């Protein structure tokens, strides 16, 4: 679920 | 070259060429009607000078709003003013007409009537009827 | 003689239109006390055309004006030179006064939260959820996670097309005149004709899911989960070539914007990373997010920043420095854009937020004071959203999109 942004944690 | 313009007065002044025909009336007057020299009946030696000065000064017509120049040139009665609106006109210099007009603006901007009529020396010429619905109507700007 | 009423003076040499001018400078207030200084000033205002005239360099400058002269339709007033039906001045006299409380009612409108709220349904099929959007006064066109393009009709809300072909959800898209380009989860970037839905170019280069775009005189600039960043020139819609690729960032580039000096890059990674537009070289990093960044809109000097840290940051992007902090979204930050009265922004809890630009830039003001209204109406992560003087529009998770209305309230 949102494809839109990632982080990196 | 230079070229003559002659004050309401009488008196000549020799002016570059490039700075004289600043005045649209001039550039006309030397160009479509070769007049030489170019009389001006509606400007005297006193405005002339302070707007030759102006054109000098605006070489290269720069009048932005009101440059610091140009405020320090405008330090003048509002007789003068008026007389540098009047010339202006004649001369059909633009960005004269425009600081002169903008000086006069700033005269009247952020002040009662009654502050503007005492600026100018204006009678206050409306009924007390006729003002209360003037004020009424425009009481919406305070 | 000291003093002149140059305003009497002209008309009298035959030279009223000198006194308009002058008259032309003044702002309402000081129009209306010119009116009551005598009845030349008066006559001279009233047939000058003086708050015609007004009226036209307001709309001339503040959009907001234009706007309404076209929403209210009492642009059909203005310019066309000659009067034809000649409107009076006592008519544009007392219209003035009519605009400036439309305007205040807006503004309150606002501050109070006070909308018509309309919902569209976007009925999606399996994938539900709405991740990018763009409107206009005619459309609203957005982005699907069934990785269909919905054009809807703003007045009627009705679907006009679905432009389909992206094998995975659309993300973002912008458009203009004449096209649509969207990137997708597929990892393309897709030129569509914004009239014919025609396919026009497809650009296979992210080797991962396409997150953001921006277009502008002839430069798009795209960035992807890959963490790169690539700056096409785009001479035409099938004329498109990579100029540069940007490595940069340590996680998924998730935003990109630009102007004439910089290109603004916000990532996973918790930094925004500021390029030169022309050498596209960097130039500096605006680090200070706790968490990663989801959105971004940069303009002038000021960048504006939302993270999965629940703040929104205001930077400088000359000197990096952070201006404010804005706290008070209970989750990630996802969606964010300003004009120069407010901030909107939407969070992970579906819920909007309305901020005091002006006041968030005044470092005296207090916190208490920026969060001017909170809007619920979302059931759904907010992913994008637009604004103007009259409207929100934003779409979410819970597959709709709101139009909320400031102006044409009930
Ligand atoms: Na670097």
């Amino acid at each position: 679920l949102d494809s839109g942004i990632h982080s990196g944690a | 070259p230079s070229i003559k313009l002659q004050s309401s007065d009488g008196e000549i002044f020799e002016v570059d060429v490039e700075i004289a025909k600043q005045s649209v009336t001039i550039k006309t007057m030397l160009e479509d009607l070769g007049m030489d020299p170019v009389p001006l009946p509606n400007v005297n030696a006193a405005i002339l000078k302070k707007v030759i000065q102006w054109c000098t000064h605006h070489k290269d017509d720069p009048p932005d709003d009101i440059p610091v120049w140009d405020q320090e040139f405008l330090k003048v009665d509002q007789g003068t003013l008026f007389e540098l609106i009047l010339a202006a006109n004649y001369l059909d210099i633009k960005g004269l007409l425009d600081v002169t007009c903008k000086t006069v603006a700033n005269m009247i901007k952020g002040k009662t009537p009654e502050e503007i009529r005492k600026t100018f020396n204006i009678k206050n010429d409306f009924t007390e009827e006729e003002e209360a619905q003037v004020r009424k109507e425009n009481q919406w700007c305070e | 003689m000291l003093q002149r009423d140059f305003i009497t003076a002209l008309p009298e040499q035959g030279l009223d239109h000198i006194a308009e001018n002058i008259l032309s400078y003044l702002d309402a207030r000081s129009l209306c006390a010119a009116e009551l200084v005598c009845k030349e000033w008066q006559r001279v205002i009233s047939e000058g055309m003086l708050w015609k005239k007004l009226i036209e360099r307001m709309v001339r400058t503040d959009p907001l004006w234009k706007g309404l002269s076209e929403r209210r339709g009492w642009d059909q007033y203005l310019f066309k030179n000659r009067p034809t039906d000649g409107p009076p001045n006592s008519f544009y006299r007392s219209l003035y006064p009519k605009i400036i409380q439309d305007i205040e009612t807006i503004e309150s409108n606002w501050r109070c939260g006070r909308h018509n709220l309309q919902r569209i349904q976007c009925r999606s099929e399996n994938s539900k959820g709405v991740y990018c959007l763009q409107y206009d006064d005619e459309k609203i066109i957005s982005g699907l996670r069934d990785n269909s393009i919905k054009i809807w009709d703003k007045t009627s809300l009705e679907c006009l097309k679905v432009l389909t072909g992206h094998t995975g959800s659309v993300l973002c898209l912008q458009y203009d005149e004449r096209v649509i380009v969207t990137g997708s989860s597929d990892s393309t970037v897709r030129v569509w004709d914004v009239n014919t839905g025609e396919v026009l170019n497809t650009l296979i280069h992210h080797n991962e899911a396409v997150l953001h775009l921006r277009f502008s005189n002839g430069l798009m600039v795209t960035c992807s989960k890959d963490r790169s960043i690539a700056v096409w020139d785009m001479a035409s819609a099938t004329d498109i070539t990579l100029r540069r690729v940007l490595v940069g960032h340590r996680a998924a580039v998730n935003v990109v914007d630009f102007d004439d000096k910089y290109i603004v890059s916000a990532s996973g990674d918790r930094t925004i990373k500021v390029w030169s537009t022309s050498t596209c070289e960097f130039v500096r990093t605006l680090n200070g997010h706790k968490r990663g960044i989801a959105c971004l809109q940069y303009r002038d000097r000021l960048v504006v920043s939302g993270s999965s840290d629940n703040t929104i940051r205001l930077w400088d992007i000359e000197c990096g420095a952070c201006l404010r902090v804005l706290e008070g979204h209970e989750e990630l930050v996802r969606c964010i854009r300003f004009d120069n009265k407010r901030i909107v922004s939407g969070a992970y809890d579906g819920k909007i937020k309305v901020w005091d630009l002006q006041a968030a830039l005044d470092p005296r003001a207090p916190a208490s004071t920026l969060c001017l209204r909170t809007l619920v109406e979302h059931s759904g992560r907010v992913f994008r959203l637009q604004f103007d003087e009259f409207q929100i529009i934003s779409s979410s998770h819970d597959d709709t999109i709101l139009i909320w209305d400031f102006l044409n309230v009930p």
